[PDB]
Order: C-alpha cells, then sequence, then structure tokens
C-alpha cells in the first residue's frame, strides 16, 4: 500500500547487499540446483512484514 | 523520488545516507562538509547526494486509499 | 520487446559447442579458435600469452559483434610447432601465473593482518 | 441416412443429386439445408490421404474413366464437380474407396521450474503438447517453453 | 460473488452487486476502488 509500486520496490530490494563472505561459494547457482523452486543449497529467504500504526 | 539505493556510476550504497544528509545540514555543515563526512568522495556518489530530491515526502502528504 | 536475457552472454545454449577448431587455408600453420560465450577477458589475455610465445608468428583476437557473445582467435606457429600446442601451452602459463599470485596474495594479505 | 447435392435449380420443384447417384425431385421446403465438410478423411484403394478439391479419377465403381473434382465428402461416398458433362448438371457421386489419386493448460498460471528461467512465473497463453508460451509476470516477454519445465501453481 | 469495493472518500470496504449503482453504504460517495488482486505477484528484482 506504499506510494511505490511494486516494481520500484523489488527493484530496490534488489540493490540491497547482502554478506556473502563464506555462503557464496557453498551455494549452487538456481539454474544448476536440482530443487524444484528454491532450496537451502541454492537460495536463501528472507520475509517482509510492516505496517504503519502511528501518525 | 527516493533516495537510490546505489550510485547510478559506481554502485556505492548511498541509499543509507539522505538521513544522515539532512541531519548534519541541519547541524550548520556545508554541503561539501557533510558529503566529506559521509565518505562521498568521487564525484559520482556527490552527485547522487547533492542533487536528490525527496519526492517521496510530498506524495505522503495525500491520504491512503486503504484505512 | 527484442532484448535479450541477461544469462545469453555467458550460459551455453543446448547444442552449442563451448570452442571450435578451424584451419586457416591462406597460409600454412595457421588456425582460427572460435570461442562462444566469451569475451574481451579471455581473449585479450590468451592473445598476450601467445604473444609471449617466441614459435607463434601471430595472434589476435577479435569479438565480431559487440551484441554476440563469441570470440575469434587466430593463431600461426612456425612449422616445428603447432597452434594447438601453443593455445594449450598459453593456458597453462596463464594458469600457473594466476595460481603463483593467488598465493602470493595469500601470503600479503597474511602480512598486512599481522603487522 | 442419405445426403445429396441439389444440381438444378427450377421454380417449384428440386433436382437433388442424392449419394446413391440417382436423380429425385423434392420441393423446396421439405429439403433442409445441411453443413458442409470443410474438413474431413476418407480412404481410398491406392491407400493415401485424399482431402476435397482435388483431382481424381474413377478408375471403377458407377462411372469409368471419368474426372472430376470434389465438393463434399461422406463416409463411403464423396461429391464430384465438373464443367463438360452435360448430365446431372456436371455433378456426380462415385464411391471414395472407388476413387483414387489423379489446451487445459493454457490459462493457467505456471511456475518455470527448470533451465534458464528457472523461478519465473506466468500465464499460459498457448500450448501444444510439447511446447508452451508464458507471459512473464515480470518482463514484458512471452516466451516458448517445454512443457516438461513447467509445473502449475495451485490456490 | 462478494466483489469488495474501497469508498473513494472513507475508505469503507463495502459489498456491490453487478447491476447495483456505485454508491458507498456509509458516505454515499460515488467512486470507488478495486481491491489489489489474491493472483500471485512475482518479480524479478532486476
Ligand atoms: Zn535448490
Ligand atoms: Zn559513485
Ligand atoms: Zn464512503
Amino acid at each position: 500500500s506504499s506510494v511505490l509500486h511494486d516494481e520500484f520496490i523489488a527493484h530496490r530490494l534488489g540493490l540491497i547487499p547482502l554478506t556473502s563472505d563464506d555462503i557464496v561459494d557453498k551455494l549452487q547457482y538456481s539454474r544448476d540446483c536440482t530443487c524444484e523452486e528454491f532450496c537451502p543449497e541454492c537460495s536463501v529467504e528472507f520475509t517482509l512484514d510492516v505496517r504503519c500504526n502511528e501518525d | 523520488m527516493i533516495i537510490p539505493v546505489r550510485c547510478f556510476t559506481c554502485g556505492k550504497i548511498v541509499g543509507n545516507k539522505w538521513e544522515a544528509y539532512l541531519g548534519l545540514l541541519q547541524a550548520e555543515y556545508t554541503e561539501g562538509d557533510a558529503l566529506d563526512a559521509l565518505g562521498l568522495k568521487r564525484y559520482c556518489c556527490r552527485r547522487m547526494l547533492l542533487a536528490h530530491v525527496d519526492l517521496i515526502e510530498k506524495l505522503l502528504n495525500y491520504a491512503p486509499l486503504e484505512k | 520487446m527484442n532484448a535479450p536475457p541477461a544469462f545469453e552472454s555467458f550460459l551455453l545454449f543446448e547444442g552449442e559447442k563451448k570452442i571450435t577448431i578451424n584451419k586457416d587455408t591462406k597460409v600454412p600453420n595457421a588456425c582460427l579458435f572460435t570461442i562462444n560465450k566469451e569475451d574481451h577477458t579471455l581473449g585479450n589475455i590468451i592473445k598476450s600469452q601467445l604473444l609471449k610465445d617466441p614459435q607463434v608468428l601471430f595472434a589476435g583476437y577479435k569479438v565480431p559483434h559487440p551484441l554476440e557473445h563469441k570470440i575469434i582467435i587466430r593463431v600461426q606457429t612456425t612449422p616445428d610447432y603447432s597452434p594447438q600446442e601453443a593455445f594449450t601451452n598459453a593456458i597453462t602459463d596463464l594458469i600457473s601465473e594466476l595460481s603463483l599470485l593467488e598465493e602470493r596474495f595469500r601470503v600479503a594479505i597474511k602480512d598486512k593482518q599481522e603487522g | 441416412q442419405t445426403v445429396g447435392v441439389i444440381v438444378r435449380l427450377e421454380r417449384e420443384t428440386f433436382q437433388v443429386l442424392n449419394m446413391y447417384g440417382k436423380v429425385v425431385t423434392v420441393r423446396h421446403q421439405a429439403v433442409t439445408r445441411k453443413k458442409d465438410n470443410r474438413f474431413a478423411v476418407a480412404l481410398d484403394s491406392e491407400q493415401n490421404n485424399i482431402h476435397v478439391k482435388d483431382i481424381v479419377k474413377v478408375i471403377d465403381g458407377p462411372h469409368s474413366g471419368r474426372e472430376g473434382e470434389i465438393r463434399h465428402l461422406f463416409r463411403s461416398f464423396a461429391f464430384l464437380h465438373c464443367k463438360k458433362l452435360v448430365e446431372n448438371g456436371g455433378m456426380f457421386v462415385c464411391k471414395t474407396r472407388h476413387l483414387v489419386l489423379a489446451n487445459e493448460l493454457i490459462g493457467q498460471t505456471v511456475r518455470i521450474s527448470q533451465g534458464p528461467y528457472k523461478g519465473y512465473i506466468g500465464v499460459v497463453k498457448d500450448a501444444t503438447e510439447s511446447t508452451a508460451r508464458v507471459e512473464l509476470h515480470s518482463t514484458c516477454q512471452t516466451i516458448s517453453v517445454d512443457r516438461q519445465r513447467l509445473t502449475t501453481v495451485g490456490s | 460473488q462478494p466483489m469488495i469495493y474501497i469508498c473513494g472518500e472513507c475508505h469503507t470496504e463495502n459489498e456491490i452487486k453487478s447491476r447495483d449503482p456505485i454508491r458507498c453504504r456509509e458516505c454515499g460517495y460515488r467512486i470507488m476502488y478495486k481491491k489489489r488482486t489474491k493472483r500471485l505477484v512475482v518479480f524479478d528484482a532486476r
């Protein structure tokens, strides 16, 4: 419900740097993984849930 | 509308600098001093902060559709 | 609408070969190496290493078109030598140099971190 | 059971040529129109596929050494056309055999589960038995994907 | 079947039936907006 449309938010999220220092060598490329959608061997899950209830 | 996450030119993160920059300006820093204090050395990153227009506040002035 | 997917520049398409070898028939002992899904990075380092070889008479590379992802490397050697041999030896030399550089960078980082 | 082609037009009566090849007279009201088989299948002596609007020779049957153009087709009968034949207004009928040569995934929401587009999600706009067209939610492009790389997302 | 619309003024959800005129049951406003879809929306973050 923000003033920014979905692709705007998604693009900004894509640009957030994430610490990768030791995990990245372990992870497989998602295109190479045998999982069907996303598994801990090829991805990291994030969630965000924020609502403004104040003035 | 909102501060870009990265400098377009070099990719340095600037999206965590806008509120700090506004703070330094109200503390009487000059823009050049404030940009120095935030570590923005290359003139591309400095352009990012110097030229930003925070239009999202104006947009936040309108009531949302859903309560 | 006509944008190619970004992965197209480094992922081989089904059936596409990484590297193809042809003879250059204008002159003797000359080969053209076509490499798919590579760009100036590999082409330039390989060419420069080949130019270090005293038995290589000609070495050069080009990207035929910036919107395509192919490089062509042309190698001519002396008759007592082969362009295939020169290409293989150039890659081996580059790998050796990179391995040494990685070892020495590790050592330098450790020195700097200790003091 | 009997289907025919009207070969002659008159003020009151009709002379409609039926499949059997004989001529029977009927009126305007009694005869009711039937749609034409724009596509169909049949069989022939040579064991080759025959469609409408093909030149064929009647090497056997009621007629002999006769050439005509098919206009309507029946399971075991076919209607031939011509311009050189006085009898029956140039139209006669001969047997087909005697004649010789002379979607369920569309609109569903799918996740690409394999390949370089793994993870993308889209709506299937067209699917054959092997390949599908997927409008991608994120890229403004419709791509063709092998159906073995798709999984339908369920609600 | 429900077909929930949001009122443009009072922001109140309220049911609407096809062939029923558009009017907020609370404030009588005549402009309403449809709610976001429940279909899966997925973006590459590019
Ligand atoms: Zn996986
Ligand atoms: Zn910069
Ligand atoms: Zn209202």
